């Protein structure tokens, strides 16, 4: 996908959002 | 420090590290060595402050030399040069004769930050209201 | 002791822990010594102060009084001395580390660490833990992506 449009958002975002997230990218891929 | 093995404190003096007549020989006869409080201590000594009370710990088995360890200041008595009268009665308590600092109490008690069981350092302040209630001498609050 | 209104008190409150709570671990404290409590406490101190904390009272007959409620992977904990440490905020973290590394410098068993409950399950040291906030390895994890 478009890269700059995913790196913008993300290394500017909230905290549990990620909390209830990162417990699952691990899921998808690896 | 998970196992103590010697461990004798009678309060010492920074300024020069040489006493005689109070300690002197009775603080290193047993495998202790004279010649290096004095070569040691003052290596920790002036990075502080000097001339008042130092209760302190050494590294000494029977193994010749040894290091120096550091640690606190009483705290009742931080209530002389840290208050106000130097004795604490005069009027045995019988009378209840002292007078205290409510401001003080906590920063000069907080000043002992680093022996003391309570997390909350309010609470490490409600320890020395017992700790300055030694008397009956009460705070003005 | 105290009668049942007191005894009562032990429960609602240590069981809303539970109901309130995040990660659980083990420990048999035959020897446990007072330099023992003091430094856990600096660690419950880290690990906030007294969010923490560890209630000696494995009477079956108290903190499985708890149990029944959650947690009951625990009927079989509470047998023998036990010394239960309930999470309220922080990860479900390095509570789990020290318990071992700590028991592993002598300070006591650790009951082998019978284990407990965030899954509802047994025993096994992971670290698998304050990584969390490593999302940073989800960061490295991007430009590494992106470049390589």
């Amino acid at each position: 996908s478009i890269t700059k449009d995913q790196i913008i958002e993300a290394v500017a975002a909230m905290s549990v959002m990620d909390v209830v997230e990162l417990i699952s990218a691990m899921e998808e891929k690896f | 420090a998970k196992k103590v093995q010697a461990y004798v404190k009678l309060q010492v003096a920074a300024g020069m590290a040489n006493p005689s007549p109070p300690v002197g020989p009775a603080l290193g006869q047993q495998g202790v060595n004279i010649m290096e409080f004095c070569k040691a201590f003052n290596a920790k000594t002036d990075s502080i402050e000097k001339g008042l009370p130092i209760p302190v710990v050494i590294t000494v088995y029977a193994d010749r030399s040894f290091t120096f360890v550091t640690k606190t200041p009483p705290a009742a008595v931080l209530l002389k040069k840290a208050a106000g009268i130097k004795s604490g009665s005069g009027k045995p308590n019988k009378d209840k004769v002292g007078k205290i600092s409510r401001a003080q109490l906590q920063e000069i008690a907080q000043t002992k930050a680093a022996d003391m069981t309570g997390a909350d350092i309010e609470a490490m302040t409600r320890s020395i209201e017992g700790t300055a209630r030694s008397m009956g001498l009460v705070v003005e609050d | 002791m105290a009668l049942n209104l007191q005894d009562k008190q032990a429960i609602v409150a240590e069981v809303s822990e539970v109901a309130k709570g995040a990660l659980s671990a083990v420990v048999a404290d035959s020897r446990g010594v007072t330099v023992d409590k003091m430094t856990e406490l600096r660690k419950a101190g880290r690990e906030a102060g007294v969010y923490m904390r560890v209630v000696r009272n494995t009477l079956l007959r108290r903190a499985v009084e708890g149990t029944p409620f959650e947690c009951l992977k625990d009927a079989f904990v509470g047998p023998t001395l036990i010394a239960y440490s309930m999470e309220h905020p922080g990860a479900a973290a390095r509570l789990f580390k020290e318990f071992a590394k700590a028991n592993a410098k002598f300070e006591v068993k650790a009951a082998a660490f019978e284990g407990e409950l965030i899954p509802a399950s047994q025993i096994d040291r992971l670290a698998t833990l304050p990584t969390y906030e490593e999302a940073i390895a989800r960061l490295m994890a991007t430009m590494k992506e992106a470049s390589a």
